[PDB]
């Protein structure tokens, strides 16, 4: 039993965007799917609830009657229609099951909905190269908006410090993915895998000294 | 007969409880918004007891409340006459 | 609406120590408050319900008391407890959460393993000259990494990032970046002295 | 017979509700002063449930309340026996 | 018969109301300490309604309350069956 | 017959009262935690009156409350019909 | 459905005066007609209510048992008997329908009841005369107490700025009715129409340069 | 009695901006508070009921929240919204209204079209000499119209009036009057310099 | 219908004293007689209540279980047994009927109970003698404890100013009874009548110039 | 227990003026508060009940409002209204009264008719020499009566008493006494100069 | 939870005087508070119940009043009343006690019967030299017992103990001990001057 | 009817210890035995309750689920299982009967449970020797942890001042048992009897001058 969210990335102020909570596991008649939110480094914001059964869907005065919540028992999903979007709506949006007991038993991965009048961009990706344990990394430079980084297609994971995104003075998320490795391996494939849903990227960069 | 009556009642209670939390959520300060407590509400009503920890603030709620009263009092009354005969016909 | 006031925001308590987190509701809310561990980047995880324990939740986690003051306690703080902890009303519509309380694990002064990185050739063509400087698995957080080039000091285009505490070492990596015009970077290249 | 009883009740409820808000307005801090809520009051009374959100503070009010009790309990009881037979004579 | 029942009830109500204020005065914070309001109390009890504005805080009070319940519910029930026949035998 | 009914009731009341304080102690802010007051609770419930000074906050409590309702309403109803005949067969 | 008020102008301190709310549209059995008030530049003052049905008529401690509210279902009206009047009673008095729901669905025009020991008077009326848009006006000088001003018997309405009444150092409401007009019209009839219910006036003044 | 405290009194918010008006009831009053637009000289007009919308009321007008704090919001302030807004208890007897909240529309510095007016001959016989001076469709309100005659300044018998904001231009006309003894007005007549 | 109190004057600290409220007019089954008190220039102190019917008699924590209230329906009276008396009990004691409605419909004259370790005394009585209206008076000197003064055995009452009792530096209530009279009467009998229940006095003094 | 706080203690309001007396109960007490006029030396007299009017009570006396603030008003203060006014709980056991509010009638500065009185011969034998000095039907209360004998001032054994306001003239009589050792009084007897 | 605040902590009231002890509950707790005498070293003893009297409890002990303020009074304080007094909630779960109030009996300045004691021979072998000094049945508590040996003052290893007030004499014994290295005690032994 | 406690003395921090409340007198079906505590010179601490009937046993958040309460109707006892003990648990532990009425009718003697990482020790016992009334005593020196002292095996009791235990600078409870006696008796046996449950002592010391 787990919840799988779809949609959401970047919109323009006043835009529109539609979030999805596919059900995927033992699902009772009368559950509310709920919608919660967290701004950059903020608390959690109860926003809505909906019984997919009778399809009645209560909202926050905070989020008004700007957003609509849709049901569809035929797809065992629920959806977060998102009109009239504001700089504040900038946040992550977790759905959640609540059985009528009034706590959140399970929680959808949660997606990032970003809201600014600036445009999408693309990561440069510029590699860092290097006894004991030596450290090699890469940069994902000058991007916008939600950046993934796995080493060797997710194989290597240990001593790996993929940092938080700095807001470049320019206006562009330049990160810095890092790995610690024993020095004897440079032998060993080391190719850092950048993904962006907002800019259809797949850039992999090789690390030799 | 009596097992029909209980069921009817245990239906009405599960009916009302359901509709109430449904009827009530959204109304800021609604108490009667979780099935568990919406159940206690629904019992206490059909027994004509009226404690007052809980009740509907919403119209639609109260509309529920009425059915719950009408259906649930009678259907409980049955289980009340049911066990009133059972002690009568015995001792 | 109903106002859960969690207390405090920050805790720098040491592993295996007794840790306690307060949630003053604005009115009497019955017993209808729930706890939620949420770890950097992950979804809230429900720890306590009805102020009652959930399948799979560690034994250190118990939640007590009543009236307006509700308490989630970690008897013996663990390394995997670095998280933010949340508090949820159910009594009145609509539900509400508490401001949240961040726990930071305390432990022994360590140092950084440091690793300066000259800028990718491919990038030098582009026109910028991003000098990185890595600082691995340290404690505390407080760290002063400057730059000098030819031993005059650099306050230009220094960009520090710090990572979330390790879920096992309760340590901190930093990554100071220094962005340079390629033709300020060609003028002089003899290079991040940490303190 | 039963349709007469319902009507009688739905009269008493509409009677009481009317008189109550009438009986009650003017008394500073009267709650029971709008027909809508004066109705909920009047139902909850005739059901012998007694939630307590609402009640008369005034004498004249309570005098209403009594009739509402007397008339409305009985006339509701009818609709309670009415549907008690209907489930009896059937199953 | 029915006029006997009413009287019995209007006795119990006047009995209980009397004893209650008696039973209750002296207990700091007693509400149920003036015959007028002790009456409303005594009605609302015998109707099995239970509003909750008023009730006994004292033991002796509650002992009153019980008699008032026992005597007054039954004796009211009579006036409730009384007018239930009167509408039955008519329409 | 009627003496059996009273006893049954005075059992249910002493049963419920017992279990309630048992059911309830431990729950911070439980009111319904001393047999004396747990008794008043148990009477007021079986009479279907519902004052609201007192009630169960706990689940297990309410589970008690239900039995107390079910058993105690009926068994009280008996003592209510009991004295309804006794005034009938007489006057 | 609308409410039409009659009566009310000036009284002497301690005087008496009777206000009227003729019903005029679909009118149910059991409506309360209410009485609300607004002093010069003040809030609204709930004052009374009356069911014309049983004729029971509740008042404000603020307005005591100085005022009585009368019913008369035969005239589908209600009335505001106004004894023992005080400098404070100086106000406008709106009636209002309230269906037992406890908000005011409709509202009578509302009249002005004035209370001072000074006497009625009469307006002088002294015209102001004047390319593009030129402006012509008139004054209603040295009056007491509620002054109407329409241009051409209500025909012209645009660019018209009939001011608020200034309390002349004397004790007499001297206003200043104003119109903007295109200059080519002075051709065009321009005669400003002053009414006073308290002093039976009808003075119209002609505007030539 | 029950005390609705509306908040604030004055709002100088700009057209198409988001406007919000607070009504703290003294006790919990259920949902039994209603809103009322009343425009200079006109009767209250009911906007919101049960804190619910009325036939014919514009969509910008919604009313939310509960407990003691009730909120009427104008999403996108309009030119026709210059009014005073009122707040009405129903819960307890008797009904009560809030102190009221005046909205003033903000917009671009304009100027006055000005129009001085010598006194009516008919009036000069009477004995007073009322010099008027018109100032049309300006913004803001703040305006300093003096008089001088023969270029010494007049603080004698200057009587300013200002009009209610236009329901479409959210502008302000003024009418400074200057009353003179005819035989002070015959002594000198060369005449209202605005700033 | 009126209430007539008996008893009460002076006791020694820790003494005892018994107050009486004879009924005297239409008296229902179930009235509470109550006891209220007022210290020198203080507020009213609810102290007790008693149903003469079942004879149950509630008291103030302030007056403890030091005082008892007795019933006696056979004498249609009620009584205020007064043990363990304190300097504070110094006061006047009104009884009162209360019908179960919870206000005091009628009120017994109220008596003075005084409490000090000093002893009873006796008034000296020393006359003051004196056109228009001339004024003649007398003194009631050096007394203890509740002093009556009527002129001509209660006949004359007008222009009469029988003062409040001053606490003489000695410890003895010396008053000063005063009369205004037209001068032509000194002709006219003028003899001021001092009573004391605590010292069996009856002293009358004659006024010539 | 329940705490009626009457407000204020003292009122110096002028006859035929509007007079109002406040009683804040500590909790909501229903409508169960009663008013009581009690005049110097007399028993409380019940004016208002249920906050309702009693047979024989004058029309000026009405009692309003609710919640915690109860009001007894005298529309048109009378000369016969000089009294203390009391306030009585009924809601909870036991009953309580308010601190009480004294009304003093205001009226026109008058003067005293004065009447000095040498000491009774019979009394001069006894050993004390009580010189009295009467001051009749004055207003205000404030009055400075000294003594001198042979025109040196007396602060020895001066004993002022003042009377309760007349129930019709709302005036004040005083009686300054001066007690003397007979053989201080034989030494000099040429005698109370009021101001 | 429920917060009984007893008032005050300490009472130095004189025997046969009127003694009163206050217990403010945090909420209205019905009548469900009980009193408990507990004497130094002994178990609580229940005095009052339901705020009602227990078999065998002395008549001086009564307990009154209600709301939040509950009062246990000792009319006439006795010598056997030196104790600490406790206060117990029952209304809500769980039960609670008050902070407690200590009563100290007051009486006439007495003095000490004093009794210095050289150290047990058996103990002198061991190596320490414990000089005791007894002070019997005194009042007040305040007492200044120093030591000098050869008439230079001793602030070294002075250990005062004081006893609980006698249950009949409401008096105080003290026992100042002075521990000495045997070979500091052999150096000089001419010995506790009390003031 | 009285309650008799067993067990409890000294444990090490984090230790375990089990307290006993043997019933001993008329004992009803449905009584709660309760557990109360008092730290050195502190208030009383409600800690637990248990119905030996259904064996349900509620505790203080203050004492957590560290302690368990056991029933055993077969021994008419109840027990205070005491895991995970802290420096604070240092206290005395009274049990108590409560009939469901919610006050403590009877009270077990109460025992001392001490909690420190220091070890048990033993009392030296060193006698003090001395007309009118002369005074003789003894010391119980350098002990740990709860010390008993009776004169002549409990025979003599009068003028006896067995002091409170001082915490010696060392870390060891050295007391001082004292007796006043008339001087003529030194004749008379005087031998002071020290008991310790924690160190199996029985030391009696004789007093001659």
């Amino acid at each position: 039993v787990q919840l799988v969210e779809s949609g959401g990335g970047l919109v323009q102020p006043g835009g529109s965007l539609r979030l999805s909570c596919a059900a995927s596991g033992y699902t009772f008649t009368s559950d509310w799917i709920h919608w919660v939110r967290q701004a950059p480094g903020k608390g959690l914001e109860w926003i809505g609830e909906i019984i997919p059964s009778y399809g009645r869907a209560n909202y926050a005065d905070s989020v008004k009657g700007r957003f609509t919540i849709s049901a569809d028992t035929s797809k065992n999903t629920a959806y977060l229609q998102m009109n009239s979007l504001r700089a504040e709506d900038t946040a992550v949006y977790y759905c959640a099951r609540e059985r009528g007991d009034g706590y959140f038993d399970y929680w959808g991965q949660g997606t990032l909905v970003t809201v600014s009048s600036a445009s999408t961009k693309g990561p440069s990706v510029f590699p860092l190269a290097p006894g004991g344990t030596a450290a090699l990394g890469c940069l994902v430079k000058d991007y916008f908006p939600p950046v993934t980084v796995s080493w060797n297609s997710g194989a290597l994971t240990s001593g790996v410090h993929t940092f938080p995104a700095v807001l470049q003075s320019s206006g562009l998320y330049s990160l810095s993915s890092v790995v610690t490795v024993p020095s004897s391996s440079l032998t060993q494939t080391y190719i850092c895998n950048v993904n962006h849903k907002p800019s259809n990227t797949k850039v992999d960069k090789k690390v030799e000294p | 007969c009596a097992g029909a009556a209980t069921v009817l009642l245990v239906i009405v209670l599960l009916a009302g409880s359901y509709l109430a939390v449904l009827a009530e959520r959204g109304a800021p300060g609604a108490q009667l918004i979780t099935y568990p407590r919406a159940l206690w509400w629904s019992v206490v009503t059909a027994t004509t007891v009226g404690y007052g920890d809980l009740y509907p603030v919403t119209l639609w709620g109260r509309c529920v409340a009425v059915v719950v009263m009408v259906a649930g009092i009678t259907s409980f009354g049955l289980v009340t006459a049911a066990l009133a005969t059972w002690f009568v016909g015995q001792c | 609406d109903i106002q859960m006031t969690q207390s405090p925001s920050s805790l720098s308590a040491s592993v295996g120590d007794r840790v306690t987190i307060t949630c003053r509701a604005s009115q009497s809310i019955g017993t209808d408050i729930h706890w939620y561990q949420q770890k950097p980047g992950k979804a809230p995880k429900l720890l306590i319900k009805y102020a009652e324990s959930i399948s799979g939740v560690p034994s250190r986690f118990s939640g007590s008391r009543s009236g307006t003051d509700f308490t989630l306690t970690i008897s013996s703080l663990q390394p995997e407890d670095f998280a933010t902890y949340y508090c949820q009303q159910s009594n009145r519509w609509p539900f509400t959460f508490g401001q949240g309380t961040k726990v930071e694990i305390k432990r022994t002064v360590a140092a950084p393993s440091v690793f300066i990185f000259p800028p990718s050739d491919s990038q030098l063509k582009s026109g910028t000259a991003s000098v990185v400087c890595l600082l691995n698995n340290f404690y505390p957080r407080e760290a002063k990494v400057q730059w000098k080039v030819d031993n005059a000091l650099q306050s230009g285009n220094s960009q520090e990032s710090v990572t979330e505490q390790d879920s096992k070492d309760s340590t901190y990596s930093l990554s100071s970046t220094l962005t340079l015009s390629k033709a300020d970077y060609e003028k002089h290249k003899v290079y991040c002295e940490v303190t």
